[PDB]
């Protein structure tokens, strides 16, 4: 699940453009304990950063430090 | 009385009242018309008779009520400001406009200059609707060249949306001359600004300027700009394009002025290609900026060093060339010794 | 070193599968292949699993086969091996004919496959003695080079093109590049874009893949068509180029024929009044005709007198009684 999520969010990286809302839409998806979510956070940054799409990355760690704070809380 | 009325049919003969009432404080008309307009701005562009485009039909059929109907626009642009981009689609778009480019203009001199305006609605309209904003480019580059072509923050703007699709269609515009981006005594500036833009925006930054008719040696002093950890989708289509060149002595001597590192294959690259291909042109340039720096020599000869090691592994004369024999006995006795001993194989 | 002494006694003693599962259990560690920047490569391959293959540099194969079916990383490992020791590849081919299927193409390609999924850098560092020491099974088709085209950025690009156009990598030959294009056209948009910078690199003529005009639809692939506009921009155009420009059939949205022929006639005119003239009067007749009445009204925006050129003029001039009824007023404004 997670993998194929991967392979989806690493097609939608490397395309030109701003259409981030896939993207969103098949990170909600990401399943697991919330450091396996960190995680994937972390390896779809680096693939983003690889791109050099600097503002998707300032949204993807708001999604990052939203999910560090509610892991913990929990 | 006229707006609290306010089908589409009954609406713009309304607004057209609306409009002749004008005509003999028009802000809070504007805040009205602002909120009884929403929903409206919402795509624009089909796979034109909408009331607020009658203000723009009665401009462009329109003295005073000129101004005055400017002054109306006015007001709604500074409560609205999508309005800008819906002006110049509705240029585009209606019969009522043609040859009426210039509304845009006065309209944006009415506004509470042009150059400003219409950066602003080209981002607004980027943000909003990226095909108004593919399907505009070439009027805006083509009507307004002196806002646009010296303008780093438009190209950005448009490539940083565009796919492959859109890019094509740009290109497809530019070789039609249908659409100009660049002009030479602006470009390099452009593509040094690009330099710092995501990888998709350089690449398309690059295919673009290729569809010109620009020659690369207008750009050929950004090499001075390019770093190789940093900038490697410039260094890629910059040099699959050198690849094509009759080198001159100013493009050798901006690739040799690339500082040397061993990871860096740019320099031997290009180099390798143009004396395989101009054995004797390069031979000459190379003497010749060889005498001339007698860029460093040290910096020259490190490069030099490279391309020899690297054209071993094919059957060449490059290096067998009197001009280059020449030019490295004229300057062995301007290195230090320990230069003298780093290429002393290139020294023989 | 102490474990690496070990196993110098634990392979020298000689059912070693359930001795593999152990080594797998036991070489779990090491499974980034790479280091950080010479001597770097030779601590690199002074770890324990790597003295198996420098002492195989047959039953020590098996071990291998059986390590191999364990743990699949174990290929590229060897490879790497094979490129960081100075202690070539041969024994890689014995290592492949030892597997199931024992097809050394296959087992490269899996082995290729699993460390781009393992790790890029890896990949494209052995790329070039990969594509070097087994071109006859990598040059074939673009298996391969979609692997890499999937997963590179634009610095891996930038060093795949200057390992090319250095003389140290061949991705492309002649007789197959055009079928590994045609079947790129499949893959994704960076995937094409990069394998059409790889094959620019190689320096390959235009004219052995201009062929591919016939399978390019306009909204289907945009990458290609663009490269390729963008290179016959600057070709001297050779009649063949011409014929599958004209070759391709009119769309109302499709703007690659109109471009490149207007690029072509407003710098070499006379060149290409003569190639469209040999081919009006050797692909279809209407179709030049459309092509150049597309042509004929894209010229208005310009002032280039490309129709006025005596061949151009005589070609439609003679070719006009061949048409039927329907096509002369069809193409009535260009004839006349």
């Amino acid at each position: 699940v997670n993998t194929e999520l991967k392979a989806q969010i690493m097609k939608e990286i490397r395309k030109p453009g701003r259409k981030y809302e896939r993207i969103f839409t098949l990170l909600k998806h990401v399943q697991g304990s919330l450091q396996t979510r960190l995680i994937f956070l972390q390896n779809v940054i680096k693939e983003a950063s690889r791109f050099k799409k600097r503002m998707l990355i300032e949204q993807l760690e708001n999604f990052l430090d939203e999910i560090h704070r509610r892991a913990n809380q929990i | 009385v006229l707006q609290l009325q306010k089908e589409a049919q009954c609406e713009v003969m309304q607004e057209i009242v609306d409009q002749v009432l004008e005509e003999d404080q028009l802000s809070v008309l504007a805040s009205c018309l602002q909120e009884l307009f929403k929903a409206h701005f919402r795509e624009v562009l089909p796979e034109v008779g909408k009331p607020l485009y009658l203000i723009f039909r009665n401009l462009c059929q329109m003295n005073s009520s000129f101004s005055l109907l400017l002054d109306l626009l006015s007001e709604l642009y500074q409560k609205q400001p999508k309005i800008g981009y819906h002006l110049l689609y509705y240029l585009r778009a209606s019969k009522a406009a043609a040859g009426k480019m210039n509304l845009y203009e006065s309209f944006a001199q009415a506004t509470q200059d042009l150059h400003t305006c219409l950066m602003m609605d080209m981002k607004a309209c980027q943000e909003d609707d990226v095909r108004l904003l593919c399907h505009l480019t070439p009027s805006i580059y083509t009507e307004f060249p002196d806002e646009t072509l010296r303008s780093g923050e438009l190209l950005n703007m448009i490539v940083a949306v565009i796919d492959s699709a859109q890019l094509q269609e740009l290109v497809c515009h530019v070789m039609m001359g249908n659409l100009v981006m660049f002009r030479k005594d602006s470009v390099l500036n452009i593509l040094i600004q690009s330099l710092d833009w995501e990888t998709f925006e350089q690449y398309c930054a690059w295919q673009l300027f290729l569809a010109h008719n620009i020659p690369l040696e207008t750009i050929i002093p950004i090499l001075q700009h390019l770093k190789y950890k940093e900038h490697p989708e410039a260094l890629s289509c910059l040099l699959l394009q050198l690849r094509r060149e009759k080198p001159s002595e100013e493009m050798v001597k901006m690739v040799l002025s690339r500082p040397c590192h061993p990871d860096d294959q740019f320099t031997t690259s290009i180099l390798r290609h143009w004396c395989m291909k101009h054995d004797e042109l390069l031979a000459e340039h190379i003497k010749s900026l060889l005498i001339k720096n007698n860029l460093t020599l040290e910096q020259i000869l490190e490069h030099l060093d490279n391309l020899r090691l690297n054209l071993t592994n094919t059957k060449q004369n490059f290096f067998s060339q009197t001009p280059i024999l020449q030019a490295l006995q004229h300057v062995q006795a301007s290195c230090d010794e320990a230069h003298k001993m780093k290429f002393s194989d290139l020294f023989s």
